[PDB]
């Protein structure tokens, strides 16, 4: 049903990676350059961000099944980004996503004769691996994401401009660096993403009229008390990325 | 070795048994689950070529089938690998399909048990259209019964979502769909910013089909069908169907201009019911913006006169045990 993909912290820490020798932190990051492999493909083959993010969350659920270890990030991605161009209604050519996926990983060496037997395999071995992923899947590929909640839910409480800009930054950020979006539902994530740009803008919502919080109309189930570890674990993890916070930080 | 698959069940679960249906992109077997005797169909997804990894028109119909959850709407119950690899979409199995029953001459339908198909063929596409999806493939071997005596819309290979064409740009949808003899004039005109509209005037080859036992109108070439359904309808006119003239084919494809409408009439012979004849008639409307839709077809007086539509179980098993398809 509609909590398979849903996980509690303990299954996150026995992770299928986790039963072959890969720590907590080591998986953590494997994910998190997936994510930027993706990003940086992505950007190249000049598709939508919603299609990166559908081809993250792939990634994501895709390694609660499969094991690094038996799976590189490396050639999971291209694959995973392939199907979810296809799924978003972008579709990029199987060729054209191999080249722009081998000067990713390889920026130096030069393309395989397009002919040879090397590149002909690593041809057939992503249309295996997209399979691959398919079934891991359980061809369950229509994906919802935080970002459709959070244009709603800054227009709920009407805020600037540079409030919902930052908003989708975490937005975007919370799904690279975090495995939130395999612990909680999309609304839930948004409010996360709002609560922690406004403390970064110190930005203060106004209490209702009534005396209840503005989270309220987006997920009943969220509590002041759940946003705030969240929010200090996103933040947490976005103070270790170099760079990251400083294309939100007010500099006037 | 080996891979885990814990959400993609192998289909030897399921034992073969008959091809049941040789369609366009569709192999479909009939089997029955080797523990529950459960009966299933099995559509084997086509890999002909497809140089381009999974099927994206296959993944386009796996998605639909997956929204779509509907009482009279095929059941998908899920997807089967076989560990070069194939995969199988698996459907809850249904006995009979409307095209084995009309043309079976053993086979006959009551005024009652006609309007409740169409009342359960109606209701689907109110469905699915309020889903914002179009069939694109409507003709009566697309249309299942159950054993139960439930209607269901089936094959949705050719479907596809649609949208609300506004902010000036018409949308540009694909135009060769849909059977030739099912196919409607926008289409045949090169429309390419079509709806709903469609798969209604399907419905009235099915109405018709109904009575007549045979798809009504015929046709070898889109040119010859054009034709035959200026025969029966009318003539093509800017005076029965405001702007037609704008599409590139219009008198550009030779079309015949002396032509009155002749439904009502050429069809008298067949159904005698007048209230079915007004519906097959506002159904077969030229004019895709005039015709008749999901809603107001379904509040028609047929649906509510003296011979109310009656359940159908009772016919199907006393009739024939066998299951009627090709």
């Amino acid at each position: 049903n509609n909590k398979r993909w849903y996980f509690t912290r303990e299954q996150l820490e026995n992770s299928p990676s986790r039963r072959f020798g890969v720590d907590p932190d080591k998986e953590l990051s494997y994910r998190q350059q997936a994510a930027n492999l993706l990003q940086d493909m992505g950007q190249r083959l000049n598709v939508s961000q919603l299609t990166i993010n559908t081809a993250i969350v792939y990634m994501h659920r895709f390694y609660m099944i499969q094991s690094f270890t038996r799976f590189p990030g490396n050639s999971v991605a291209p694959a995973a980004l392939f199907l979810a161009a296809k799924v978003e209604g972008q579709p990029k050519k199987l060729e054209h996503v191999i080249k722009v996926a081998h000067t990713c990983l390889h920026p130096q060496e030069s393309l395989p004769d397009t002919r040879s037997e090397a590149y002909l395999q690593q041809v057939q071995d992503l249309v295996i691996l997209e399979s691959i992923i398919l079934q891991t899947l359980g061809f369950e590929l229509t994906i919802d994401h935080p970002h459709t909640h959070v244009v709603k839910c800054t227009q709920l409480v009407r805020a600037s401009k540079d409030l919902a800009q930052t908003s989708y930054f975490m937005a975007t950020n919370s799904l690279h660096l975090t495995t939130f979006s395999l612990q909680y539902t999309p609304p839930v994530v948004a409010c996360v993403c709002i609560h922690l740009a406004c403390k970064w803008s110190n930005w203060e919502i106004p209490v209702s009229t009534d005396g209840k919080h503005w989270w309220e109309y987006v997920d009943a189930t969220v509590t002041l008390e759940l946003l705030d570890e969240l929010t200090h674990e996103l933040l947490q993890i976005l103070e270790k990325t170099p760079n990251r916070l400083k294309r939100i930080w007010n500099w006037r | 070795d080996s891979v885990e698959c814990p959400f993609c069940d192998e289909v030897s679960k399921y034992e073969k048994l008959a091809k049941i249906g040789q369609g366009t992109f569709g192999e479909v077997f009939k089997a029955r689950h080797r523990k529950t005797g459960q009966k299933v169909a099995l559509k084997k997804v086509l890999m002909e070529n497809e140089k381009e990894g999974f099927p994206i028109t296959a993944l386009r119909e796996i998605k639909i089938l997956q929204l779509l959850k509907h009482e009279n709407v095929v059941n998908l119950i899920e997807i089967c690998r076989t560990k070069k690899g194939s995969i199988y979409l698996v459907f809850d199995f249904c006995e009979h399909d409307l095209a084995g029953l009309l043309s079976n001459v053993l086979v006959k339908f009551t005024l009652s048990e006609i309007k409740r198909v169409m009342q359960m063929l109606l209701n689907g596409l109110y469905y699915i259209h309020r889903n914002k999806i179009l069939h694109r493939d409507m003709k009566a071997a697309n249309v299942l019964i159950t054993r139960d005596g439930v209607l269901k819309l089936a094959d949705f290979g050719l479907a596809r979502a649609f949208s609300l064409a506004k902010n000036s740009q018409p949308n540009r949808y694909t135009n060769r769909v849909v059977t030739l003899w099912y196919r409607p004039p926008e289409l045949l005109l090169g429309e390419r910013d079509y709806g709903p509209p469609i798969d209604l005037w399907g419905a009235g080859c099915i109405m018709a089909e109904m009575w007549t036992r045979s798809p009504i109108m015929q046709g070898n070439t889109e040119q010859h069908q054009l034709a035959l359904i200026s025969q029966l309808c009318g003539s093509i006119t800017p005076e029965v169907w405001p702007n037609v003239d704008n599409y590139e084919l219009y008198e550009k494809l030779e079309l015949v201009k002396g032509q009155k409408r002749k439904v009502k009439d050429r069809l008298k012979a067949y159904v005698r019911d007048p209230y079915a004849l007004d519906l097959i008639d506002k159904l077969l409307v030229l004019d895709p913006a005039q015709r008749i839709d999901s809603d107001d077809a379904l509040n028609h007086d047929f649906f509510w006169s003296d011979p109310m539509p009656s359940d159908l179980k009772g016919m199907l098993s006393t009739h024939l045990t066998s299951m009627f398809e090709y």
